[PDB]
RNA sequence: AGCACCGUAAAGA
């Protein structure tokens, strides 16, 4: 007798389907200012492909996905 | 003649070894390992296998032949092993597909360093070891690729199936070609001319070889038979070979008294907890209607046919959502849930490789198959039977040969979980007990060539300097087995010591054959461009050479008299079918205008060639060459290649599916080389042409992946 | 041009049965494929080296065609590779028979027994490719003393 | 073994 499979068979694929250091003079410390380049952060922005009445609805979708 | 030196070694009862050698190199025997064993297995080797192994160990080719089921596969996995310890290459060469795929799953599962190729995929080529069918293998020895300086190792499995007529020369051809500086081994069944073989192999690279052969098995059988109504199995022999025909006697006593049976043998074959069973019919509508016959019969559980439902259906999802619903997966897919299943070469390969597994595992008990698994599986069972004896191969509806008897036979037999196997034969006819004799207890049939000559071995032989084609015949074996039927006549000289014989058989001692027929193929490829003067080659060699699955001067030919030039994508796909396809059928078909001209100029193109054929006498016939190219399929591959559902092509013709996904596959390999051939000449056109029609053929099923891989 | 065939070279036409060529008298060894070859080589690079027939292109030998020291064929590995110099030094000779011709042009040649591979001390010339009778057996040894 | 072809005797309307 048997109930369950072999496991040759159960294999195949369509189946499967350091250290730290403590500084007094700068341990609980944080950056203050930090350098930036990125006009994202600094100003929102649209969503770059769009579409308008009709072309490409694909990007309409994209347009009312990303832009929310 | 071939001086050859063949001798025997002193060892113990369970097998027989002997060596081939040159005729003046004395005898050192085989030396032990040295350090670590390449690959240690859990139980012990027989004496004949690890007398392969000791073999292998020296470096020294072999030749094993025993009974399948007696783990011949393990010499194989030793020297892969050993190749893979010395950065070596090495090579398997197995001609069927599905098996090439289970034997490369297998070593990759294994080794983990491993290389498929074959007509359909290619996996890591890069691999110290290639698995592969053997056309490939000589395409390479050929054009000489950069695998045959890596490879030590060759070895072969199924060398008798190199008794056929239609690639016996493959085989043959591939070990001409092979270095002296190789080692290889063949794993064969049992055949009694090995001495022959291994001299061969000898005289043929001057190396020495090995022979191993022994009727050993692990599994002993019983055979049976059943005739016609009698209700009642009766022995003939017994595990101990003894041979009883009172039995014999009693059941055609009973035939002779004789004047929904095969399903009282199951039934009782089931009662006896006999299962698995085979069947062996050798036809697929006997199959089929056996499987109707019995679908009422359950030989499952429920809680099976839910895993068998499970497992159907990831296997068949790859497909479609509308190849599901074909109506050979529904009518089947019962079958299955019951435990009784259907295998011939007039399925689709997916279902086939299903039901293989579902096999391996046990979810299926009673199969009918026909002749697959006599060759290309591992896959034994507790018991067998035959339908009947009578076939049908080549011409002749010939009896069963002992051969193919014994080759199905092994099949039953499982290792460990059965003490024996039930072998079974059904008659309904008088047979004395000396066919009865012969065909149970004789023999297997000796090991005979074919090598019949061919054009595109004369072609891609014209390309070389340093080989010719003479080499080729007086190194084959259909020349090196006509040196022991010569001393008969020559005997018959040597009392005379008539004359006329005397003369003529002494200049035809160590000469050659099948002579004219060579002559007579370079005439034509003379008179047809060819070849030339001087017997070298011409530009349509070279477009020729390209070619290998069809008949490639007639193809040139449409080429360089401008068809292809003048059709459309679509058309040519079907002139080509017209050559893939080989089967006849009911009915032969209407054929628009458009689709039949074309058909027409091939039809005369080839009657040119048939009178060029002629003249040289080929001994060919007119009739035939021009029929033996069947357009039963033409429309069907015009309708495929317009983008259509495979349910509305397995219609329009009385044809199984199998040979279709065959003729489509061929085709395209077909269409790959023609694409080759133009790239040869220098036209863009016809290549972007047969390219697009490429494009054309794959879309679902045809060319669906290998559950093996 | 304009649904009319053109000549471009200098030279006679030959019409095979429906195919039809030209055959200049003149020109730069076109890439057959079982065609023997002879040819001095040019550079070394990591992975094979380059040669120079009388081709319009750098003819290519793979390190994986060369044949090696008698038979010793195992496979090719990083010592191989730098054996790759001190074998076949740079200008040396090779006669050699074409292996395959890429789409590119170019001939990648091969090794297909120890006949071929490199060659003595000998002396040679350099003529046009349009005269040699395309037939077999390119290697002659002749009785007046030598070979050819 | 099967499928097809041809003839043959018999029954009903
Ligand atoms: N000598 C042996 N003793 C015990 N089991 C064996 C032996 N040889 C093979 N087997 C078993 O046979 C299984 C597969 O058999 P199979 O692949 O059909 O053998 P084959 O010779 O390659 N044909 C292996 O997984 C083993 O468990």
């Amino acid at each position: 007798r048997k109930t369950r499979l072999s496991k040759n068979l159960l294999r195949m694929k369509f189946m499967q389907r350091h250290w730290y250091l403590d500084l007094p003079e700068l341990k609980e410390k944080e950056s203050f200012i930090i350098e930036e380049q990125s006009f994202l952060l600094c100003e929102d922005l649209l969503y770059g492909r769009m579409s308008f009445r009709g072309f490409n609805p694909e990007v309409e979708k994209l347009m009312l996905q990303m832009n929310a | 003649m071939p001086r050859v030196k063949v001798q025997s070694v002193e060892t113990v009862e369970g097998c027989t070894h002997e060596v081939a050698l040159p005729a003046e190199e004395d005898y050192l025997p085989l030396k032990p390992r040295v350090g670590k064993a390449a690959k240690e297995y859990p139980f012990i080797l027989d004496a004949f296998q690890r007398e392969a192994i000791q073999c292998v160990d020296n470096n020294q080719s072999v030749l094993v032949s025993a009974h399948t089921s007696a783990g011949k596969t393990v010499c194989a996995e030793y020297a892969i092993a050993l190749a893979l310890r010395e950065k070596q290459r090495v090579i398997f060469t197995s001609p069927i597909k599905a098996l090439s795929n289970q034997k490369y799953r297998e070593m990759y599962e294994e080794f983990q360093d491993v290389g498929l190729m074959t007509g359909d995929v290619t996996i890591n080529p890069t691999a110290s070891c290639l698995v592969m069918t053997t056309e490939i293998l000589r395409s390479m020895l050929y054009r000489g690729s950069e695998v045959m300086r890596e490879v030590a190792w060759v070895i072969f499995d199924e060398i008798h199936y190199m008794r056929d007529s239609e690639r016996g020369v493959v085989w043959e051809e591939t070990i001409i070609l092979l270095p002296d500086n190789v080692h290889y081994v063949f794993l064969s069944a049992t055949i009694p001319n090995a001495r022959q073989f291994a001299e061969w192999i000898c005289h043929l690279h001057k190396q020495p070889c090995h022979v191993i052969y022994t009727d050993y098995r692990p599994t002993p059988l019983q055979h049976y038979i059943f005739p016609a109504g009698g209700d009642g199995l009766h022995l003939v022999v017994d595990e101990n070979g003894d041979f009883r025909e009172d039995n014999f006697n009693t059941a055609m006593q009973v035939l002779r008294d004789a004047g929904s049976n095969v399903f009282k043998i199951v039934k009782m074959i089931m009662e006896r907890n006999f299962q698995p069973v085979i069947i062996f019919s050798f036809s697929k509508k006997d199959c089929e209607a056996y499987a109707l016959q019995m679908t009422k019969l359950d030989f499952n559980t429920d809680e099976e046919k839910k895993m068998v439902e499970e497992v159907f259906s990831n296997a068949i999802d790859c497909l479609s959502d509308e190849d599901k619903k074909l109506p050979q997966v529904e009518h089947v897919l019962p079958l299955l849930k019951r435990g009784i299943g259907i295998h011939h070469g007039g399925l689709l390969p997916i279902l086939k490789e299903t039901i293989e597994i579902l096999f391996s595992e046990g979810l299926i008990k009673a199969l009918f198959a026909t002749e697959t698994f006599a060759m290309g599986i591992n896959m034994p069972a507790r018991t067998v039977l035959f339908t009947n004896a009578r076939k049908f191969d080549g011409k002749d509806f010939r009896w069963i040969s002992s051969g193919e008897y014994i080759q199905m036979s092994g099949r039953a037999g499982r290792r460990g979980m059965d003490d024996r196997g039930i072998v079974i034969l059904m008659v309904d006819e008088k047979m004395s007990p000396t066919i009865g004799k012969q065909l149970l207890k004789g023999s297997a049939d000796p090991l005979n060539s074919a090598f019949h000559l061919t054009y595109n071995m004369v072609l891609n032989l014209l390309r070389v300097e340093e080989i010719n084609p003479e080499y080729m015949l007086e190194k084959s074996f259909y020349q090196f087995q006509h040196y022991r039927a010569i001393p008969g006549v020559v005997e018959k000289v040597k009392n005379s010591e008539d004359i006329k014989s005397a003369k003529r058989e002494l200049k035809k001692a160590r000469t050659v054959l099948q002579m004219d027929e060579l002559k007579c193929r370079k005439r034509v490829l003379r008179r047809l461009g060819f070849a030339t003067s001087s017997d070298v080659i011409e530009m349509k060699g070279r477009v020729a050479c390209e070619i290998s699955s069809a008949d490639e001067l007639l193809l040139t030919e449409m080429m360089f008299n401008g068809l292809f030039n003048d059709l459309s994508a679509e058309q040519a796909t079907a002139l080509l079918s017209c050559f893939v396809f080989q089967e006849n059928s009911s009915e032969m078909p209407k054929l628009t205008e458009q689709l039949a001209g074309p058909l027409r100029q091939m039809q005369e193109c080839a009657k040119r060639i048939a009178k060029v054929s002629a003249e040289a006498k080929l001994e060919i016939d007119e009739e035939t060459y021009l029929s033996s190219f069947k357009p039963h399929l033409m429309d069907v591959v015009y309708t495929w290649a317009t983008g259509a559902t495979f349910a509305h092509i397995c219609k329009m013709t009385d044809v199984f599916e199998g040979s279709i996904i065959r003729c489509m596959r061929r085709l395209e390999e077909l269409l790959r080389q023609m694409c080759q051939a133009a790239k040869a000449i220098g036209n863009t056109e016809l290549e972007n042409k047969f390219a697009e029609g490429i494009t054309k053929i794959k879309r679902d099923i045809v060319f669906a992946a290998s559950l093996y891989l | 041009g304009e649904e009319k065939l053109i000549a471009s070279v200098a030279g006679s036409v030959e019409r095979v049965n429906k195919l039809i060529c030209v055959k200049a008298l003149k020109t730069r060894y076109i890439g057959e494929v079982g065609d023997i070859v002879v040819g001095r080589i040019t550079e070394v690079q990591q992975k094979r080296w380059k040669v120079e027939t009388n081709s319009r292109l750098d003819s290519v030998l793979l390190l994986s065609s060369m044949n090696l020291p008698g038979g010793e064929l195992r496979r090719r590995s990083a010592e191989d590779e730098l054996a790759m110099r001190g074998f076949l030094q740079e200008g040396d000779l090779i006669s050699a028979e074409v292996q395959a011709v890429f789409s590119d042009g170019a001939v990648s040649l091969h090794t297909r027994s120890l006949k071929y591979g490199k060659l003595g001390q000998g002396v040679l010339v350099q003529v046009s490719p349009s005269l040699v009778k395309r037939q077999k057996t390119h290697f002659h040894d002749l009785p007046c003393g030598a070979s050819v």
